[PDB]
């Protein structure tokens, strides 16, 4: 018998740094859901996402959700540095009753909801250089209002336009005004986008409205960090092979517990 | 068109309470702060308090805290301001004013992070509240003697002081109306007690001080008091 | 926690006037949340300047605002007869604060100094155990005056009652001020004075319990 057919039902917290997600996904902890503010600037070798995870802030969606989840998971960190973005002429710190924090209306801790100032929204053109040695990850959004009445009362323009560019890429988004099913009694939505800036490069953001602005950047790292979906409890042991069903020993050259593995694991075989 | 229609003029006695309404129209009542500011007769503006028509939160001024209460009625988009334990020093025109800063957009679930005060763009027509403890009193009339020192040719100024009467008006004539040139009756002043007082002075030739008789005729119709006081040069 | 404005400003038709508005700090000299308001007699205010230099839709471009350090300023160019009103600045310094108000006159006649007549308390009133000094002010233009009373050379602030200026038949202004005293206060001091300040110039009249 040289095929590993069983596991201990637990993920050992050693030797890899395990970060349990509890009720939070990696993207929600990235944006700054009030329930996920305990995960700020935390590091990991394997992020464990649970099936009980749920969002509890402003309803949003991420075009290409898997790639942003994979890119941040393969970085193994949530370290965030605030940058002095100069939004002169607009209102900041937008909050919502769907994003409660400390029994008060709030918003994503990493995002800045910009609206008009006295029914004027000047064309914001801001430039943020990266004079560092690492890569910066900027998370920004586009707000999609329900009606044209809200479009005007939020941004004082019948339609906004957002352009985030570097010397290498360009991202241009037009908001889509319309009704959507009410999530936490909110029929508007936010679309999340990301941009990577390299050393010597500059972040350029042009917006005439509907911009969910960043408050800074996440540091990007390279390593063997990853993410895994599992409802197995985390335990006090040591094992260099993790599967969603728990840690398995790596004695046998084969295993049939599950294909998704992390670390130095045996090869997978079907069977049962 | 944004409109703030306030309630009618009020006449109260000291110690009572007054409550002024302010019906709004032409905008989302619960989306802007609503201020209350008063203006005493002849003075500037003094901010009293504001209210958040959405949540009901208030912010009274330290001088008014404990005596004024703000409230709203969202169904009729009307706000109320009640002042208790009224003073004669509470006599003013009371204004409700809409704040400039938009703070809520309900269907998109937006609430402004903090309130910033940029001004008050729409005001109500104002509600005049008079707080007087005075009843109906006839005036006391005293002579304002002309100057004893006189120049050759020049003029003298004599008058009569009409003290402590209520209410307005009082009529003053000199020598039963035969003297009109040089007559200057000043507008009355309202004292803290609620009573009025004015002075009426006529300028006459100094040579006529010792021959011509000058009598001011005071008539207060609210109390039906008539006074004929003679104004003569001082004893010395 | 206050804003100070000049009591009065004046100009001729076609000229330009500036109304200053000074504070302390953490207001007009940190945040420009300064708003200006125009008020006609017996009418509700109207916002004419917000955000320091911005003008609501419909307000004439002749109105403009500018800051310095801790002062704000409202400028009215091409002055017209209809520009005459009281102007207030407002801002936020712990709470919503208002300026004292500036009466702007558009000069349609030669500036005239006020005539001041001060009457001592009559012998009749003193025997009723009352004493009133009557200070009558007339024939001044523009219609803005500050009145100060003095016991000998010391200021008196209690017992003073002063009217707002009123229009005479000659289209100049008149006002009156009353100082209430006890007969003892009147007879204990050597003299009492009524000081009338108009356009920087002061006219003073004095009375005493002894002169005749
Ligand atoms: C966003 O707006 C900025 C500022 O208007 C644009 O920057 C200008 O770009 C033009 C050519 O597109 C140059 O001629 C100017 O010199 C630039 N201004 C400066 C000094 O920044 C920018 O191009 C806009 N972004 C996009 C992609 O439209
Ligand atoms: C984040 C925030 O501003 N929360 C406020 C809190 O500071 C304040 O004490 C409370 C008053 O009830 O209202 C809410
Ligand atoms: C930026 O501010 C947030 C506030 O929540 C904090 O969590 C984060 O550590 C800050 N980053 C830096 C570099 O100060
Ligand atoms: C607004 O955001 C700034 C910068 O992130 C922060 O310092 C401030 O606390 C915020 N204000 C509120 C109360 O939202």
């Amino acid at each position: 018998e040289l095929v590993q057919n069983s596991s201990i039902g637990e993920i050992c917290d050693s030797p890899h740094q395990i970060l349990d997600g509890e009720n939070c996904t990696l993207i929600d902890a990235l944006l700054g859901d009030p329930q996920c503010d305990g995960f700020q600037n935390k590091k990991w070798d394997l992020f464990v996402e649970r099936s009980k995870a749920y969002s509890n802030c402003y309803p949003y969606d991420v075009p290409d959700y898997a790639s942003l989840r994979s890119l941040v998971a393969s970085s193994g960190t949530l370290e965030f540095n605030n940058e002095s973005f100069n939004w002169n002429g607009v209102t900041q710190n937008g909050t919502s009753s769907a994003c409660i924090r400390r029994s008060n209306n709030s918003f994503f801790s990493r995002l800045n909801w910009l609206t008009h100032l006295n029914f004027k929204y000047p064309a914001l053109n801001v430039t943020m250089p990266n004079n560092e040695q690492f890569d910066k990850l900027y998370i920004w959004g586009v707000h999609h209002p329900v009606t044209d009445k809200d479009q005007i009362f939020l941004y004082a323009q019948p339609s906004g336009r957002i352009t985030v560019s570097t010397k290498r890429s360009q991202q241009a988004v037009i908001p889509n005004i319309g009704f959507r099913p009410r999530i936490r009694n909110i029929p508007s939505r936010i679309s999340i986008y990301w941009t990577i800036v390299k050393p010597g490069d500059i972040l350029l953001i042009n917006s005439t409205g509907n911009l969910i602005a960043p408050r800074g950047y996440f540091k990007i790292r390279s390593g063997k960090s990853s993410i895994m979906r599992s409802d197995a409890p985390i335990g006090k042991c040591k094992s260099e092979c993790i599967t969603p069903n728990g840690s398995i020993p790596n004695d046998k050259p084969f295993q049939n517990v599950n294909r998704i593995t992390y670390g130095a694991c045996p090869r997978y075989v079907k069977q049962s | 068109e944004v409109q703030l229609v306030q309630s009618g003029a009020e006449v109260k006695k000291p110690g009572a309470s007054v409550k002024v309404s302010c019906k709004t129209s032409g905008y989302t009542f619960t989306a802007y702060y609503l201020h209350w500011v008063r203006q005493a007769p002849g003075q500037g503006f003094e901010w009293m308090a504001w209210i958040n028509p959405n949540t009901g939160d208030t912010n009274y001024a330290q001088k008014f805290q404990g005596r004024v209460t703000l409230s709203r009625d969202t169904s009729i988009t009307t706000a109320y301001m009640e002042l208790t334990r009224l003073r004669s020093d509470d006599t003013a025109v009371y204004y409700c004013a809409k704040d400039l800063t938009l703070m809520y957009v309900f269907d998109s679930g937006w609430a402004r992070g903090a309130h910033d005060y940029y001004g008050m763009d729409v005001w109500g027509q104002g509600t005049t509240v008079a707080v007087s403890g005075a009843s109906t009193k006839g005036p006391s009339v005293f002579p304002l003697a002309p100057s004893s020192k006189s120049t050759s040719g020049g003029t003298a100024a004599l008058g009569c002081l009409v003290k402590d009467y209520f209410p307005e008006p009082v009529t003053v004539s000199w020598n039963s109306g035969a003297l009109t040139s040089g007559v200057h009756t000043f507008p009355a002043v309202l004292q803290s007690s609620g009573l009025y007082s004015l002075s009426s002075v006529v300028t006459v030739p100094s040579s006529s001080l010792g021959t011509q008789t000058y009598i001011c005729n005071v008539n207060h119709k609210p109390s039906n008091t008539k006074v004929d006081k003679r104004v003569e040069p001082k004893s010395c | 926690s206050a804003l100070t404005q000049p009591a009065s400003v004046s100009g001729s038709p076609g000229q330009s006037v500036t109304i200053s508005c000074t504070g302390t700090n953490s207001d007009v000299g940190t945040f420009d949340l300064v708003s200006w308001y125009q008020q006609y007699p017996g009418k509700a205010p109207k916002l004419i300047i917000y955000e320091g230099s911005r003008r609501p839709s419909g307000v004439s471009d002749r109105f403009s605002g500018s800051k310095s350090g801790n002062t704000a300023s409202l400028t009215i160019s091409g002055l017209q007869a209809e520009d005459e009103a009281d102007y207030y600045c407002s801002s936020y310094a712990g709470s919503v604060v208002f300026g004292g108000g500036t009466k702007l006159t558009v000069l349609g006649q030669p500036k005239g100094a006020p005539s001041v007549t001060l009457f001592p308390p009559s012998s009749e009133e003193l025997q009723a155990n009352k004493a009133t000094l009557v200070c009558l002010i007339s024939d001044f233009y523009p219609g803005a005056v500050t009145v100060a009373w003095k016991a000998d050379s010391s200021p008196v602030k209690a017992g003073v009652e002063t009217t707002t200026p009123s229009k005479q038949s000659n289209n100049k202004y008149a006002a009156s001020s009353y100082l209430s005293l006890t007969p003892e206060q009147w007879k204990s001091h050597r003299s009492y004075s009524c000081q009338v300040t108009h356009e920087g110039s002061t006219v003073e009249k004095t009375v005493a319990p002894t002169e005749c």
